[PDB]
């Protein structure tokens, strides 16, 4: 966590429906935008912190 | 001589600038357009922005 590994995601395309539809995650909360908006949107960048 | 009237008009236009650049103020909300936060703000959570 103090090390948190940061990964960026850009010039591709990421079908988010596997990933909210997943029953393995305890908890999805999403700021700022729709878990099923996401197929519906173009971002710049993505950050994906782990 | 003649600013009696334009000055008038400038206070018009003045004002409408005024008015359309209060479109691009967020006044706390998220974004400052309604179709960014329609398109990624679920209704329940958008409704306040």
């Amino acid at each position: 966590v103090y090390a948190w590994n940061r990964k960026r995601i850009s010039n591709c395309v990421a079908d988010y429906s596997v990933l909210y539809n997943s029953a393995s995650f305890s908890t999805f909360k999403c700021y700022g935008v729709s878990p099923t908006k996401l197929n519906d949107l173009c971002f710049t960048n993505v950050y994906a912190d782990s | 001589a003649l600013g009696k009237l334009q000055d008038v008009v400038n206070q018009n236009a003045q004002a409408l600038n005024t008015l359309v650049k209060q479109l691009s103020s967020n006044f706390g909300a998220i974004s400052s357009v309604l179709n960014d936060i329609l398109s990624r703000l679920d209704p329940p959570e958008a409704e306040v922005q």
